[PDB]
């Protein structure tokens, strides 16, 4: 009930924070021409210690319309602002639970994050082209963090339409 | 100045007025240079290819 509802939510904060760490630094990692260390923003080499904003999209028109969405990381970005307003969601749902409709408008609109990170997570791995950083892995298990708890947020959600088909009943 | 020419040198009419000239030992004509073709990446057409 609200042991399940308080994982719910720190997994959504743990996802958001995993989420935030994967925006900020170490997404990608390539030996430019030593290694360097990419976080979709900028590139920081291994002279030694400086970083640049190495993302530059310019050096059919689907290549650049792929380019043009691998520039600056739109999707993520907006699955970012998603995975916050669903985060709220949930949060204004959590107490003063008035309507028994917004749980399952806040799932949706997660898991479709969820399914636009995946996506961004797609097209930023399709703007790639030898190993990858830690934000790529830190962002992919918060994908699985965050597919759990959306299947744990619809469980609690039909677990509570059933309570009320029982007590209607 | 000089007294015979080899080089490739464009037998011409306008120079033929002032000097003479061989038979042509290498023929040759205007060509199309392009580059060669790399792999170029398919994309969203190779679902359909």
């Amino acid at each position: 009930r609200g042991v399940q509802m308080l994982l719910t939510t720190v997994g959504a904060f743990a996802a958001f924070s995993l989420m935030t760490i994967a925006v900020g630094t170490d997404y990608w990692l390539y030996s430019r021409g030593v290694m360097t260390h990419s976080g979709l923003w900028r590139t920081c080499c291994l002279f030694k210690g400086l970083c640049k904003q190495i993302d530059h999209f310019p050096e059919d028109t689907a290549e650049y319309f792929l380019r043009a969405v691998r520039a600056s990381s739109i999707f993520p970005i907006l699955s970012v602002i998603l995975l916050f307003m669903g985060g709220l969601c949930i949060a204004a749902s959590e107490f003063y639970k008035t309507r028994h409709n917004i749980i399952l408008s806040a799932g949706i609109f997660f898991v479709s994050a969820g399914l636009s990170n995946i996506i961004g997570i797609i097209v930023y791995i399709s703007a790639n082209a030898y190993s990858y950083g830690w934000s790529f892995y830190f962002g992919a298990l918060s994908f699985i963090i965050a597919e759990m708890v959306g299947v744990l947020a619809v469980h609690m959600f039909i677990d509570r339409h059933k309570q009320l088909r029982a007590t209607a009943r | 100045k000089a007294d015979i020419a080899i080089a490739p040198l464009t037998i011409t009419l306008v120079r033929e007025e002032v000097i003479d000239f061989s038979k042509p030992f290498m023929s040759l004509g205007i060509s199309i240079m392009i580059k060669k073709p790399q792999k170029s990446k398919p994309g969203v057409f190779s679902f359909l290819d």
